[PDB]
């Protein structure tokens, strides 16, 4: 889709540079994209790839890296707290919130799988939404919750040619 | 005389030839075969059939009543598909089995 072409554009931008170092905005955009796709190894390697002088010159790189450390340790509740600490540039204003949504979905998976019963406070910390998302669990999704115990209960959700190829390979 | 001592209840019935339609050569050969038995059969096998008539066919000589030089006609007769259980099972087995043609083909 368009995401593939956008990634191709970033690959082109990274491929050639005046001296192997690109502009700080595109470096921050690449680091944010690496954080978005959960490709954290390339994210940290890009972070150490940045020269120390330009790294210390701008604090936006520091904030992006702090978000990267927060997501590296899988500290879900603190990801939203850290992502809101700083203000991002305008050209990446709407997409970074989208990244938050992505993390949202990630947390949802980590609750739907690997949790038969989850404490309401821990569930709210993982998803980030304080109390209202719990409602979305029962009314919309279809779970069954109960009060006075705060125990959320997640619920776990062309060939003939191939065979001819196999026989042709095996017979010869 | 050689085969009569192996097949007791099997006597002469007719002659077979591979080819196209019944031609004057076929009737010429039948004119000699007919001196052995009263009505020899003819069994034509045509592997190159692309027409309405069946590739294999059975013919019988019919003495026409036309006056003068009466050339006997060759009338086609139908055949049945009678087969014993044992021989049918045998050909079924030989058809089930297979095998420079490709096996998948």
């Amino acid at each position: 889709f368009s995401f593939k072409k956008l990634l191709d554009q970033c690959e082109n931008q990274e491929l050639e540079a005046p001296g192997g170092i690109a502009t700080p905005p595109v470096y921050g955009q690449l680091l944010a994209l690496y954080l978005l796709h959960n490709d954290m190894n390339n994210a940290r390697y890009l972070w150490k790839r940045i020269p120390p002088a330009i790294k210390s010159a701008n604090s936006e790189l520091g904030g992006i890296w702090s978000v990267g450390q927060r997501i590296w340790q899988r500290d879900f509740p603190g990801i939203y707290t850290t992502i809101n600490a700083h203000q991002w540039s305008e050209t990446v204003q709407p997409i970074m919130e989208a990244l938050r949504d992505a993390t949202r979905r990630r947390a949802f998976a980590l609750v739907s799988q690997a949790y038969t019963s989850i404490i309401a406070d821990d569930f709210a910390a993982f998803v980030g939404l304080p109390v209202e998302e719990a409602v979305k669990g029962i009314l919309e999704q279809g779970w069954q919750a109960d009060s006075t115990t705060r125990m959320v209960l997640p619920r776990k959700p062309q060939q003939l040619a191939r065979l001819t190829d196999y026989v042709a390979f095996l017979e010869n | 005389e050689q085969f009569k001592q192996v097949f007791k209840e099997l006597e002469f019935l007719g002659w077979y030839t591979t080819g196209g339609p019944p031609d004057p050569s076929d009737i010429h050969v039948h004119k000699q075969v007919c001196e052995i038995i009263e009505s020899p059969l003819f069994l034509k096998l045509n592997p190159m059939t692309k027409h309405t008539d069946l590739p294999v066919s059975v013919f019988e000589s019919v003495i026409d009543i036309i006056n003068g030089e009466a050339t006997m006609l060759f009338a086609e007769l139908t055949y049945t598909l009678a087969t014993e259980e044992a021989e049918r099972i045998g050909v079924d087995h030989v058809a089930r089995m297979t095998a420079e043609n490709s096996t998948v083909a």
